[PDB]
């Protein structure tokens, strides 16, 4: 292939700054019949090793597609068994490697009794929302969703630089995942494997953040239907906070 | 007085130049200086008054950012918005700062990520991240907005009340969307509690307040507000479902649970099935809490009948089948129960309660080592459980010998020591 021979001859950000790779790589992961799937997977790992920014920024957008495909098909027929290792390695690199310490993401809420850059009081506590996350060794049925939400948040942190095709694909996954094993699928006429994936509340909130951001970039009908399925599933499963956030989103439209 | 004259002169010059086939940036610059001199004149007059209202100066000030954000000049537009906000507020700019603050909060919340922002003083109290400045903006806006309320009089006029309600709804909507994503619910709940003054017959704020209260930990207040929500609009069935679910939780109120279950059942299939499930669970708990003989069997037969109805009404719910099998096992009927849990496990085989019940049934059938194996991979999938450890200890002591039981006991003691301080 094009990228195949590019790697064959290959074996400072201006190396690719390429307008023909991303589509081919996305079409590669589409079908599960790929002889070079795992080699190109750890080659993507090798790209992620490069601390140079553009490669990681322009290769992080592939995560939702594989997260659906090879974590719903293998984790339902065929078990590749190495992409999970890639995800675990990326998780460890992200959580551990900033300068030699684990992150404690935090911010402080404002106040009204202290002068600010826009107001005066004449006429403060620190809060933590993430971390620490100890490293893992195997994707168990007891901790895999925590790392899934962490990866989703890390991908969320930089939505500015991804293209529209990634947004469309992300909306498609976010819609089809939560309605796959329920009767409403025959309303949508979506085929595949009839099973239910036990998602959590934080996972729903984190996809809702991305859905809200994508709602104002032309994508209207897909995001609308995805919100419909999200609120339907949340109402079915009796999850308070995602339903509250969905209602807030719905009641704030023109 | 001449400054507003030259500002209107620039406005008229731009209005005339729009008909002549980049001069537009020159018109933008004259607009910026017109706005600057207008603000300076306002500051001077508000200084003087201790010792009026034009028409086109605001147009000249605003069309600049209108062109900025309609031509894609997002960076310069937000910079000019920030600089306009930097002006010290007087008695004549409160509504302008209202509008600009609201628009800035919206565009910052739905326009870009965190890694594309820097402090107001610098150029790509001092905020460090975008949601912090958005929160500060929302607090100041609501704080000096709460004093223009209309407080639901409705003697003869309504339109101003509608506009005020719209503004309150949108400001609290932005507050909710800002605070929910970061998992901070206490301050949100207090915010809605303070906001609760305006509403008299409006469903939205009652619903949101009930949801926030129920998602924060407090239960009884949520139950009362949820009851009033039942009173307001008797169409949704999810709200009584939530009330019933909270009723049989840690509160341990049982009569109200059956009341809500009867209400929801007595109203699609996917909802009446859940209502039947809740009714069966309530009946089973009431049976478990009985004190005499006959009533236990009466409630047990009621519960199994309801469970059978719920199972029949929906064929693809593993929870209903699992609970029906559990209720059957409570009645000592083994083969049907084991078949039912087999079907449920076929529906989903990654659970924990299903495997635990299968192991319990195997032990009750006197096949010790197969249940031991089942518990073995159950712990393999969940290496940090507690009840499974007790069951495995009991099985090991019953089958092999005290040595492995002591080993497991010391291992679980070490697990507890590691997990706690």
């Amino acid at each position: 292939g094009v990228v195949e021979e590019w790697l064959s001859e290959f074996k400072l950000p201006n190396y690719a700054t390429k307008s023909s790779l991303v589509s081919s790589l996305y079409k590669v992961i589409q079908e599960p019949q790929s002889e070079l799937l795992e080699p190109v997977c750890h080659q993507l790992f090798e790209f992620y090793r490069s601390g140079e920014e553009q490669l990681l920024q322009f290769t992080l957008q592939f995560l939702p597609e594989l997260i659906w495909c090879y974590l719903a098909v293998s984790a339902s027929v065929h078990s590749s068994g190495c992409i999970e290792a890639l995800l675990l390695g990326v998780y460890n690199l992200e959580i551990v490697d900033k300068q030699g310490h684990t992150k404690v993401l935090s911010f402080t809420i404002p106040s009204l009794s202290k002068p600010s850059v826009y107001h005066e009081p004449s006429s403060l506590s620190k809060v933590v929302y993430s971390g620490p996350h100890p490293q893992r060794e195997m994707l168990t049925a007891q901790n895999r969703f925590e790392v899934l939400t962490f990866l989703l948040l890390c991908y969320n942190a930089a939505l500015t630089y991804m293209p529209s095709v990634s947004l469309q694909s992300l909306c498609q996954i976010c819609s089809r995942i939560c309605v796959c094993g329920y009767p409403r699928q025959h309303v949508r006429k979506y085929k595949g494997i009839s099973s239910r994936i036990p998602v959590s509340s934080g996972f729903m909130v984190q996809m809702l953040t991305g859905i809200y951001f994508a709602f104002y970039n032309g994508e209207w009908d897909l995001a609308q239907k995805a919100l419909d399925d999200i609120i339907y599933r949340a109402q079915l499963e009796l999850y308070p906070e995602p339903l509250l956030v969905a209602n807030a989103i719905k009641a704030s439209l023109p | 007085y001449r400054l507003r004259v030259i500002a209107e002169a620039y406005a008229t010059k731009g209005l005339c130049l729009e008909k002549l086939p980049d001069r537009e940036q020159d018109v933008i610059t004259c607009y910026e200086k017109a706005g600057d001199i207008a603000l300076l004149y306002l500051q001077e007059i508000e200084r003087v008054i201790l010792s009026e209202l034009g028409f086109f100066l605001e147009t000249g000030l605003q069309r600049a950012h209108v062109l900025y954000f309609k031509n894609g000049n997002l960076t310069r537009g937000v910079g000019r918005f920030r600089e306009l906000l930097r002006a010290v507020e007087t008695r004549t700019t409160q509504n302008l700062r209202m509008t600009i603050a609201r628009q800035l909060a919206e565009i910052l919340l739905r326009g870009m990520c965190e890694q594309s922002y820097w402090n107001p003083l610098e150029d790509p109290f001092c905020p460090q991240e975008n949601t912090e400045e958005a929160l500060l903006l929302l607090l100041i806006s609501e704080s000096m907005a709460n004093r223009d309320a209309v407080l639901s009089r409705i003697p003869e006029h309504k339109s101003d009340r509608l506009i005020s309600l719209q503004s309150a709804s949108v400001v609290y909507d932005l507050l909710t969307i800002a605070l929910g994503r970061r998992g901070q619910y206490e301050m949100l709940s207090e915010c809605l509690e303070r906001a609760m003054k305006f509403a008299f017959e409006e469903f939205h704020l009652w619903y949101q307040f009930a949801l926030s209260l129920m998602a924060a930990g407090k239960s009884a207040r949520a139950v009362k507000v949820l009851k009033e929500c039942i009173r307001l609009k008797p169409d949704d069935a999810t709200i009584p479902l939530l009330a019933a679910k909270l009723c049989m939780g840690s509160l341990h109120w049982l009569e109200e649970a059956e009341k809500f279950a009867k209400t929801v059942v007595d109203v699609t299939s996917e909802f009446k099935a859940k209502g039947y499930l809740a009714l069966g669970l309530t009946y089973s708990l009431q049976a478990t809490d009985a004190s005499l003989r006959g009533m236990q069997e009466v409630l047990q037969r009621k519960a199994l009948l309801a469970f059978q109805r719920a199972h029949s009404l929906s064929p693809t719910d593993h929870q209903a089948a699992f609970y029906l099998a559990l209720q059957l096992a409570i009645s000592r009927q083994i083969p049907e129960a084991l078949g039912y849990v087999r079907q449920a496990l076929q529906l989903q085989g990654d659970d924990a309660n299903s495997l635990h019940l299968l192991a319990l049934l195997l032990s009750a059938q006197k096949h010790y080592h197969d249940a031991l194996n089942i518990i073995d991979m159950a712990l393999s999938e969940y290496p940090e459980n507690f009840i499974l450890l007790f069951s495995k200890v009991k099985l090991q002591s019953l089958c092999r010998g005290p040595d492995e039981a002591l080993l497991t006991c010391k291992h679980m003691l070490q697990i507890w020591k590691s997990c706690y301080n």
